[PDB]
């Protein structure tokens, strides 16, 4: 199914994007618990 | 920001493109970051976690933790784009459909989606009462809105939820009173320098996943930043007492 394939690529892109953005937030949170 | 997916799944070009635009602005590495994901020849496929099932070997706390562990594995959603449209004044029936779809698509969630997933996943332990606890907080010139699923079972209070912060979501079933639970969140917010402005407690959520009743989200509204703590306690215990031993008519009705 095209739609199933697209939904698997979108899911892998979402979780790749998510870990990047969680890492950004945790650095900026940590660096704020500094300053 | 305030981007919510209203196209279902697969996500549509407009929402997808709007997602990548937003994160290109927020992330220091900008387009190198986006381009590197979107042009990947091949992406490792994230494993799909099984939906918890209640087992005879589990205590109630085991079951709540199993549910909470499922949500943590879904991951808190930091993409800017909420993937499941929650229309919280929907009848429980429609929200329970959106919850099963969270289970099927298996993407990251934020706090309101998590509340709805907790209801869905506990709609079958009737000794588990569920009720939304909402917060309005202030921090550094801005207001914030957060919600968790309060639970009450066998004389104790706890909660399920999702949040960036590990101290603003799940709480075990060891709080003897509603006040103790709410004050723990308030003290958890103090750590992050958030002042609580408003606390709103809902009604018990009916256990019928086919109900046409909406969740009542604002049965009790406390302007806590303007109240002394003893009066917060008196109000919360009076209302907790009510919901343990009454059938309160939804405030949103009368």
């Amino acid at each position: 199914s095209a739609q199933q394939e697209l939904k698997q690529r979108q899911r892998a892109e979402i979780y790749a994007l998510n870990r990047v953005m969680t890492e950004l937030e945790q650095q900026q949170f940590d660096e704020f618990c500094k300053q | 920001l305030f981007h919510v997916n209203k196209s279902g799944f697969p996500i549509d070009s407009h929402t997808w493109e709007r997602m990548w635009l937003h994160v290109a602005k927020v992330h220091p590495r900008g387009g190198e970051m986006v381009g590197a994901i979107r042009n990947a020849a091949f992406l490792a496929k994230p494993s799909i976690p099984q939906v918890p099932n209640y087992r005879l070997s589990m205590t109630i706390p085991d079951w709540l933790q199993a549910i909470q562990n499922y949500m943590k594995t879904l991951q808190y959603n930091h993409t800017g784009t909420q993937f499941f449209e929650i229309r919280k004044m929907r009848p429980l029936s429609g929200l329970m459909e959106t919850a099963k779809e969270m289970t099927r698509e298996s993407l990251p969630i934020k706090c309101l989606e998590a509340v709805i997933l907790g209801i869905y996943l506990t709609n079958g332990q009737p000794s588990i009462e569920r009720f939304p606890i909402s917060f309005k907080t202030y921090f550094s010139g801005n207001y914030f809105h957060h919600v968790v699923l309060g639970i009450y079972c066998n004389g104790y209070y706890g909660s399920l939820g999702m949040s960036r912060r590990a101290e603003l979501m799940d709480k075990p079933l060891t709080f003897r009173t509603l006040s103790d639970l709410v004050f723990d969140f308030e003290d958890s917010y103090k750590k992050y320098l958030h002042t609580v402005k408003k606390v709103k407690i809902g009604l018990y959520v009916p256990h019928e996943p086919h109900s046409f009743q909406p969740i009542e989200w604002k049965q009790l509204v406390l302007n806590v930043s303007k109240m002394l703590r003893a009066d917060i306690r008196k109000e919360l215990e009076k209302y907790a007492r009510d919901m343990r031993m009454k059938i309160l008519k939804p405030a949103s009705a009368h």
